[PDB]
């Protein structure tokens, strides 16, 4: 397949890794009471490990010669879940954060003692401002088009 | 025009116990300094080199190896106490040279008998580029 | 003249006014901030009370209540330890079988797979193996259930509450005044007799009734739950009479002066308990009894209110001779008006004490099942060494602060201080020469050994088989100690330790508690390395203290204050010419010294003492005496110690010791990170922040509190603190991972 | 007769001695 | 000998003069400001290059500048 | 200078600057004349700066050259040479 | 009563007067050394100094050398001392060459400890120093040879 990698569900090294992982935990479960707190905790993580391997298999990840799920970021549409849709989500959240911060800075820039509102947050103003980040992309686009995102005069 | 005071040897010096911060070979071969003050009373003062000494009621004359040490002692004498001081520089010749206060009034007080030395009639942002004084011995600031 | 309680009512009203205002104490801070530097200053001078004001009364009131706050923090920490031992521990399982179960009193929540840190510590328990040695303390105190630990945790919680309240009270409601603090005669009388005398008498009382019988029962093999509760040992006395027959007479021996009738549980045996691998409890009880008597008499020396006693001023000014003029006259006035003098004296003494504690605790293990718990031993020694070193450096810091801020010959003149200030140059020159000579003849020997070994000439090497440098004095002293019991300490049966000699190896559970420690050529070399490092750090700190006020370089260094960047690049360059900068170096050299000390300890112990005993009495040590032949060249330290011992931590990943591997790497990182602050200067950084600020201003996102690069002093402070954190943490990870895996 | 036996001491011992003595003499006094 | 220069932006505050350790600077009459005073440097052969004078200048940019130059034993502050 | 309390006088700067010699003897030659006449007659040709320096350098140089070019095997193992057959490298040799 | 006094009673010269620095016997001893024998021809002082230093250099070189176990230990170590003494002479001659000139007077002090005049010590001249270093080297090789003659050439019971 892409870059010579093979679908983990059909790979052999990916399975071997899963069985080996599951094997060692089972050993930790032994030498204790069969239904003890520690034993119950070990069981829980065994089931968790089995779920993680099956989830990896289901999502169609690519496995190399070591059986480790490699991530493709070239833009192939069979793999947007690996980098590009999480990337769009990140860009959204980071723009939210930055836009809210910038909005706040602009709003408090007009007092006489603006540093007072920086070492001691005006939380009412901040809570009024936080939710504009939800629409930050449209606001920023229209601010760029308006020409008011970038300060002229500098 | 303010004949400087002449150094008067036989003027006593503070009561000190001795120190390893005193004079060295440089005072023997190149120069040393001497400061004098007048002490309304006998008091304890911190030496600019070591511990504490006792200035005598009457003339006090102290020999230091550095001009900066002299000025430090002079400042301490002048504002912690209220004492007027003068210091000189002595060479291995036997020459003395009145140093401070040069023209009788402290330099923080403007006096009408002083000429300007090293004054540039322009703001610091109007010095020429170094390329303009390349291959001539001058420095762009000395201009 | 007479001594009384003297107070002031409601000096400052408790209120939330100043919480809203950041840096209320500093006039400049109170107003507000123009740049980022203001935030750093707010923290740097929070606890410098003697500069927020000039009144000694206010300084001392603040100091008193801050001490109360610190005591409260310590109590909260203790209660946390006890509660974790009560609730999230395997202390009872460990109590049933001490030398197979690994103590651990911390579990983790299964959040992101971190539950792998919940390793198998035995006892049907999965947690993080602790090295605090708390289980040994609790066992030596007689604690057998977790109900007792719960009660202890709650008691310490209410004590922390009491301490916090007292801190609030003695500052906002009833604050003492200056004449109350400036009374040191009664204060000493109470701390010697009341705090240490009554404290140790009270502890001896505890051990006589609780720890002695309960530990007797535990060492007899009784199941911990089948042991009588301690209060029974007080209610029913024949319970004690059975274990200790001479509890039958019951305090009439104490008044007939037939004290020999107490020889049962008040012994002078010395050595170790062959069953627990710790000191005899009947010896520790006797020890604390004698200590109590000594301190109780000693707290009666100084005169307070009834004529009898000693005036400290009289004692001081009675001591003077022909070499020192009027020495000690005027010290009482110095040590009662400046907190920094007292602080530096106490810090020096406390650091000395901490390091003495580390040595004595490694040599004479006081707790049962402590000696054969190698991880606990290593961690305790290392921790106390580090604490002691840091305290000793702080002593110098505050001596310098005193010299700069509070020394005044006009009003408070002392003769000795003046004389030392007057020949500081001779002092520093001779200390300089000693440092150089010691460095050549200790490390030079290592370099000679390395090249002699690399040139295939081992006969020429300074070793046990080529050119012997035997520490004949230490060998002679320790042979004198080995012969002591019976010859010159007739009342003792065993020598005070087992490192002296006499054979008499003691083991516990197939592991070696202690055996005679041999001193060869490698010991000579490394001891002189120790002397060298200690002398050099002393040189740095003493040079900082003696030259804090003035020098031949800058004649008015005191006017620049105790802490400052420089006085320009004049006279050739005066970078770090201040007293504070000298402390910054001393920390570097203290780090070096303590690091070498703990490496020496760890290698020597893993090579000549610790290890596993077997059926014939064949002792296989952790490393087969590889310290006597491999520690004499630096390649031996790099290969046999670091490279060899380092493998344990590197292979920690994938197991429960994985956190130690992670901390190893993270500490390497933060150490390397410190170098960015330690090699650069703030000019470059200010010029870079300039263009970053431009980038922000271009988008109307520049802050109003103008971002400045750190101060010159702050950059050095960030660089030294990160350096120390990195180095100490990587050593911590290495030691712990190695001794928990191989121990 | 073994050429290293002569040139390695002279270049390692003699030559630096001569050169450093001469260069100290040249650098450390006034003309 | 270091070289100290005074520029005409000097407001004649005299804080720098009160700062120098070696008495290099002085106050001299002038007419270009409201103090009728300006700083002179008639004794730069004693300047140690400490630049305390620059940290005391309240102008922007500075009106007193110290350019370090050839070193003397006076310039290096050596007592031996 | 040294008139009860004063210690400064322009006429005697050396006393003022402590230009003393704290340990010089100012005594006559303790060596007997006969002995002096034996040494300064035999050790004379070595008291010329350039002569002594040049002779020292070149004489010591040829000293070292001779003593190392003609050293025996029992003094330096570097000239005794190897005495064993050589091993082979990991693959080469 | 106080023991430490300022130098010659001058409290502004950078030194002090103590037992090690200025007690009777230690002053007499230091003054009776060739280096401080000011009124003596420099060559004889150099001889005495060179002979004492040369003899000393043989002691450690031989015993601590790499040929100590070998039978030529004495020959080897003594030769090493000869190499060292010659190097010291090279250090001395070039020092005298760099720091002195013939046409110049002695840099030694002219005053004694009491304030009396005295002839400046001739060892601090150019050819005074040259005579001294010549004597030193002659004495140094002679000392090494004397010490090297005592042991090995003659049994003579030591250690
Ligand atoms: C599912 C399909 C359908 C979806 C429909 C979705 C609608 C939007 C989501 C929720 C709508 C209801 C929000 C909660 C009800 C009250 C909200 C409100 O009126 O609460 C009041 C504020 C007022 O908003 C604006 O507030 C701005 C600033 O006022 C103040 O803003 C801050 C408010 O605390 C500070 O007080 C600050 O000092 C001050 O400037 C403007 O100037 C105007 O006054 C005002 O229009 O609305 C607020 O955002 C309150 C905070 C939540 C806003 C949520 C917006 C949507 C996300
Ligand atoms: C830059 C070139 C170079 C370098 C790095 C070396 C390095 C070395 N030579 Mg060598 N040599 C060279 C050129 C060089 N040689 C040339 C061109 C000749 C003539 C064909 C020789 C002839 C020679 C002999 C006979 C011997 C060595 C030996 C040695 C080794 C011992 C060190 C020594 O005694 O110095 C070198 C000794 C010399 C006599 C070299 C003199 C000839 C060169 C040109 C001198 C240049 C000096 C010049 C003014 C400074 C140049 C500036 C710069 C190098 C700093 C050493 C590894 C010895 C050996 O074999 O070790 C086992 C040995 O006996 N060399
Ligand atoms: C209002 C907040 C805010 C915003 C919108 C930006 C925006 C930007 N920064 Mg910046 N930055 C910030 C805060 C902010 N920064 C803070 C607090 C610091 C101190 C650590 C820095 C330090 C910094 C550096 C060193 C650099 C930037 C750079 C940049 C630019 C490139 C994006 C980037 O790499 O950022 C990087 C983001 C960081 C390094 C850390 C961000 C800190 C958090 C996430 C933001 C704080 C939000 C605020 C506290 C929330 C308050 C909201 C209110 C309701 C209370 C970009 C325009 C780069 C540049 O110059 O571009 C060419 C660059 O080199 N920033
Ligand atoms: C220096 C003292 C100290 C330290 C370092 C710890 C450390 C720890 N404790 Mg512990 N504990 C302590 C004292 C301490 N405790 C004391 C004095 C008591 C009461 C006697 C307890 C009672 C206690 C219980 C019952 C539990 C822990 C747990 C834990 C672990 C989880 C951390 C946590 O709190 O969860 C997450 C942190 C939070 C949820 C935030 C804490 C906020 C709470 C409301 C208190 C802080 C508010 C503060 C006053 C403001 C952790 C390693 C848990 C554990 O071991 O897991 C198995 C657990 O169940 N502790
Ligand atoms: C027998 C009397 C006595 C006792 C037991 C103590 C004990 C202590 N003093 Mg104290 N002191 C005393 C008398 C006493 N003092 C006198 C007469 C004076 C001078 C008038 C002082 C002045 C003084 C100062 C200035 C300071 C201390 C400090 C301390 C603490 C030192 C830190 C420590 O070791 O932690 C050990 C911890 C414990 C022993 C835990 C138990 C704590 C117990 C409950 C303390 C109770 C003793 C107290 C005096 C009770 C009287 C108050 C009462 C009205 C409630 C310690 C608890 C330091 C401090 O305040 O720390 C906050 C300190 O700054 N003392
Ligand atoms: C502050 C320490 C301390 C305290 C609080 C106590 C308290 C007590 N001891 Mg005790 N004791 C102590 C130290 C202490 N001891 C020490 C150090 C020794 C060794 C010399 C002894 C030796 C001793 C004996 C021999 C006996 C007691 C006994 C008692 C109890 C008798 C009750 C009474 O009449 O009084 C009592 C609870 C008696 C007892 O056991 O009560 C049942 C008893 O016979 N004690
Ligand atoms: C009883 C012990 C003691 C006491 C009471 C004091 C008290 C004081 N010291 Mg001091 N000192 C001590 C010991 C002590 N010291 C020791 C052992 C050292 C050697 C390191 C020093 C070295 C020292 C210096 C160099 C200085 C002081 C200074 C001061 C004064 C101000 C401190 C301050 O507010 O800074 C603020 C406190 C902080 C900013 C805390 C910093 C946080 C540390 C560095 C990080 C620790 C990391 C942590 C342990 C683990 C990492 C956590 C992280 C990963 C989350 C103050 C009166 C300062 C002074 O000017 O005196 C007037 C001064 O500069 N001390
Ligand atoms: C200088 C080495 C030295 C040291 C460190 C000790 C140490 C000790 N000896 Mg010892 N002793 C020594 C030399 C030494 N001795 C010599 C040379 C002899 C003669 C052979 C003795 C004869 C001797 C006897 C007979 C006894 C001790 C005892 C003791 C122990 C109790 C100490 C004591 O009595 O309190 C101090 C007593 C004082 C009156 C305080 C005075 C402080 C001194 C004199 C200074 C103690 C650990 C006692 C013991 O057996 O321990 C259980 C005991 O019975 N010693
Ligand atoms: C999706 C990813 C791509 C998005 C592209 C969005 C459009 C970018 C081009 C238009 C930018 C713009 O209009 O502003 C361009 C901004 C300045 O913005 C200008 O401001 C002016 C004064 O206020 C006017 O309002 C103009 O209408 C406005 O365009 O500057 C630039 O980006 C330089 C490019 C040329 C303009
Ligand atoms: C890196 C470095 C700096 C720059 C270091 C800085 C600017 C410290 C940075 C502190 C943090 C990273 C910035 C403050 C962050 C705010 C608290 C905002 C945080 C809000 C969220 C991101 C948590 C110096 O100033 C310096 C000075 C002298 C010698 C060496 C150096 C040096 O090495
Ligand atoms: S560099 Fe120093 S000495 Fe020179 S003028 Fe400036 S402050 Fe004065
Ligand atoms: S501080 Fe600056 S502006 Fe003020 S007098 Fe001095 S040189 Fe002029």
């Amino acid at each position: 397949d892409i870059a010579g990698l093979t679908p983990c569900k059909d790979s052999k090294q990916f399975a071997k890794r899963e069985k080996q992982s599951i094997k060692k935990l089972e050993s930790s479960l032994k030498l204790y009471a069969p239904d003890s707190a520690p034993a119950l905790a070990i069981n829980a993580t065994i089931e968790k490990t089995k779920r993680r391997f099956d989830n990896y298999g289901k999502q169609g990840l690519l496995c190399g010669a070591d059986g480790l799920p490699h991530l493709i970021v070239s833009g192939d549409q069979r793999h947007w879940g690996e980098f590009i849709t999480p990337g769009i989500l990140f860009l959204y959240i980071a723009g939210w954060i930055g836009w809210v911060g910038r909005s706040y800075l602009i709003a408090i820039r007009d007092d006489k003692k603006p540093t007072q509102k920086e070492i001691i947050i005006d939380v009412p103003l901040a809570t009024g401002l936080v939710f504009r980040g939800f629409s930050w992309p449209i606001a920023a686009y229209r601010e760029l088009l308006n020409g008011e995102l970038v300060a002229k005069d500098v | 025009g303010f004949t400087p005071p002449e150094l008067d040897p036989n003027t006593p010096s503070p009561i000190f116990g001795g120190s390893t911060g005193g004079l060295l070979r440089k005072a023997q071969v190149e120069e040393f300094y001497v400061i004098t003050w007048e002490s309304p009373k006998e008091q304890i003062f911190e030496m600019p080199t070591g511990g504490a000494a006792i200035m005598r009621e009457g003339p006090n004359l102290l020999k230091l190896a550095r001009k900066e040490q002299c000025l430090a002692l002079g400042t301490r004498l002048r504002s912690k106490y209220k004492i007027k001081y003068q210091f000189y520089r002595v060479f291995p010749s036997g020459e003395v040279q009145y140093l401070h206060p040069k023209d009788g009034v402290y330099p923080e007080k403007v006096n009408p008998g002083r000429q300007g030395v090293g004054v540039n009639f322009r703001s610091i942002g109007k010095n020429v580029s170094p390329i303009e004084v390349k291959f001539t011995g001058k420095q762009p600031y000395d201009l | 003249p007479e001594v009384k309680i003297l107070v002031d009512r409601d000096p400052i009203k408790t209120s939330f006014e100043q919480w809203a205002k950041p840096g209320h104490f500093s006039r400049t801070i109170a107003k507000g901030p123009d740049t980022t530097t203001w935030i750093w200053n707010l923290h740097a001078d929070a606890h410098d009370f003697d500069s927020h004001t000039s009144d000694l009364e206010e300084i001392s009131r603040k100091v008193f209540s801050a001490h109360f706050g610190q005591l409260s923090i310590i109590f909260l920490w203790l209660s946390g330890m006890y509660f974790h031992g009560a609730r999230f521990s395997n202390y009872e399982a460990w109590l049933n079988d001490p030398t197979h179960i690994r103590p651990s009193a911390q579990v983790v929540w299964p959040i992101v797979g971190q539950e792998i840190l919940n390793g198998d510590v035995g006892g049907g328990f999965r947690g993080i193996q602790i090295t605090s040695g708390f289980f040994q303390i609790w066992r030596a105190s007689g604690i057998t259930s977790e109900l007792q630990l719960y009660c202890t945790a709650i008691g310490a919680l209410v004590f922390a509450a009491l301490m916090l309240f007292a801190g609030w009270f003695h500052y906002h409601k009833a604050a003492p005044k200056l004449v109350w603090f400036q009374d040191v005669e009664s204060m000493l009388n109470h701390h010697l007799a009341g705090l240490l005398g009554l404290g140790s008498l009270s502890w001896a009382g505890h051990q006589v009734h609780v720890s002695l019988p309960i530990n007797q029962f535990l060492n007899a093999g009784v199941d911990p739950k089948e042991i009588p509760l301690p209060h029974e040992f007080i209610l029913n006395r024949d319970l004690l009479a059975q274990l200790y027959p001479s509890f039958a007479e019951g305090a009439t021996p104490f008044f007939t002066l037939n004290w020999s009738k107490y020889a049962d549980f008040l012994t002078f045996r010395g050595g170790l308990d062959p069953l627990t691998g710790g000191l005899w409890l009947t010896d520790i009880a006797h020890h604390h009894l004698a200590i109590a008597i000594l301190f109780l008499i000693a707290g009666h020396m100084y005169r307070t209110n009834w004529g009898i006693g000693h005036g400290i001023k009289d004692i001081l000014e009675a001591h003077k001779g022909p070499f020192t003029g009027q020495g000690h006259k005027g010290l009482y006035e110095i040590l009662t008006t400046s907190w920094h003098a007292q602080l530096s004296i106490n810090l020096a003494m406390l650091g000395s004490l901490t390091i003495i504690v580390a040595h004595h605790m490694y040599a004479m293990p006081p707790y049962p099942y402590l000696a054969t718990d190698y991880g606990t031993q290593l961690s305790l020694f290392t921790h106390h060494m580090w604490i002691g070193g840091f305290l000793i450096v702080g002593a110098a810091a505050h001596a310098a602060i005193f010299m700069v801020r509070d020394y005044d010959p006009t009003t408070r003149y002392n003769d000795l201080l003046d004389r030392v200030l007057r020949h500081r140059d001779a002092i520093i020159s001779h200390l300089n020469w000693v440092c150089i000579f010691l460095g050549f003849h200790s490390f030079g020997l290592y370099i000679h050994n390395d090249t002699m070994s690399a040139l295939g000439r081992p006969q020429d090497m300074f070793s046990d088989t080529a050119i012997q440098l035997q520490p004949v004095f230490a060998q002679w002293i320790q042979n004198t100690h080995a012969l002591a019991p019976g010859t010159t300490a007739p009342g003792a049966t065993t020598s005070t330790s087992l490192t002296w000699g006499g054979g008499d190896l003691v083991s516990v559970g197939g592991k070696v508690a202690l055996l005679p420690i041999p001193l060869g050529t490698a010991d000579f070399l490394v001891h002189h390395i120790h002397a060298f490092t200690i002398h050099v750090t002393v040189l740095i700190l003493l040079k900082g203290v003696l030259f804090a006020r003035s020098s031949r370089l800058i004649p008015d260094k005191a006017n620049l204050g105790f802490r400052f960047p420089c006085d320009g690049p004049g006279r050739g360059g005066t970078c770090q010419v201040s007293a504070w900068d000298h402390v910054f170096l001393g920390l570097f050299w203290m780090y070096n010294a303590i690091s070498v000390v703990i490496f020496h300890f760890s290698w020597k112990m893993q090579s000549d003492v610790w290890g596993s005993i077997n059926d014939q009495g064949v002792v296989t040590h952790i490393t087969g005496g590889n310290f006597a032949q491999s520690s004499i060249t630096i390649n031996g330290w790099l290969r046999d110690f670091l490279w060899a011992q380092a493998s344990q931590v590197i292979q920690s990943y994938g197991s429960s010791l994985s956190a130690y591997g992670l901390f190893f790497l993270g500490a390497h990182f933060v150490w390397a990170f410190s170098l960015m602050f330690l090699f650069s200067g703030r000019g470059y950084w200010q010029e870079l922040i300039e263009s970053i600020v431009w980038a922000h201003n271009k988008l109307k996102v520049a802050p109003a509190t103008q971002p400045r690069a750190l101060s010159i002093v702050q950059g050095r402070a960030v660089g030294v603190t990160h350096y120390l954190l990195g180095g100490i943490a990587t050593t911590w990870a290495f030691f712990l991972a190695r001794i928990i895996a191989v121990g | 007769i073994n050429l290293p036996s002569l040139f390695v001491p002279l270049v390692g011992l003699l030559f630096p001695a001569v050169a450093m003595a001469s260069l100290f003499l040249h650098v450390e006094k006034r003309l | 000998s270091h070289s100290v220069k005074i520029y005409d932006t000097c407001i004649g505050c005299t804080q720098c003069v009160r700062a120098c350790p070696t008495d290099v600077l002085e106050m001299i009459p002038w007419g270009g400001c409201k103090a009728k005073q300006i700083a002179s440097a008639p004794r730069t052969e004693d300047c140690v290059g400490c630049k305390r004078c620059e940290s005391a200048c309240p102008t922007d940019f500075l009106s007193v500048r110290v350019y370090l130059w050839h070193e003397t034993t006076r310039s290096m502050g050596l007592a031996y | 200078y040294g008139d009860k309390s004063v210690y400064f006088d322009l006429e005697d700067l050396g006393n003022t600057t402590g230009q003393w010699d704290l340990y010089g003897s100012d005594a006559p030659s303790p060596y007997n004349s006969l002995q002096s006449k034996f040494f300064e007659t035999f050790a004379a040709p070595f008291t010329k700066r350039g002569l002594l320096l040049k002779f020292l350098i070149l004489g010591g140089g040829s000293t070292l050259a001779y003593f190392s070019a003609t050293a025996s095997g029992d003094i330096l193992p570097i000239k005794k040479g190897p005495q064993l057959p050589p091993q082979l490298g990991p693959r080469l040799g | 009563y106080q023991v430490v006094q300022p130098i010659n009673g001058d409290p502004f010269i950078g030194s002090l007067e103590t037992p090690v620095t200025s007690s009777p016997l230690v002053a007499w001893y230091l003054s009776n050394l060739p280096g401080y024998r000011t009124a003596v021809n420099p060559l004889l002082r150099g001889i005495e100094v060179g002979l004492a230093h040369g003899f000393l250099l043989v002691g450690p070189f031989v015993k601590a050398g790499p040929l100590r176990n070998t039978e030529i230990a004495g020959q080897a170590g003594s030769l090493a001392a000869g190499g060292l003494v010659v190097i010291l002479s090279i250090c001395l001659t070039i020092y005298g060459i760099s720091s002195f000139n013939e046409g110049d007077p002695s840099t030694a002090p002219s005053l004694t400890l009491t304030g009396r005049k005295k002839q400046p010590d001739q060892l601090q001249t150019a050819d005074g120093w040259a005579k001294f270093t010549g004597g030193f080297f002659f004495g140094g090789i002679s000392g090494v040879t004397w010490a090297f003659f005592l042991l090995y050439v003659l049994d003579l019971p030591y250690f």
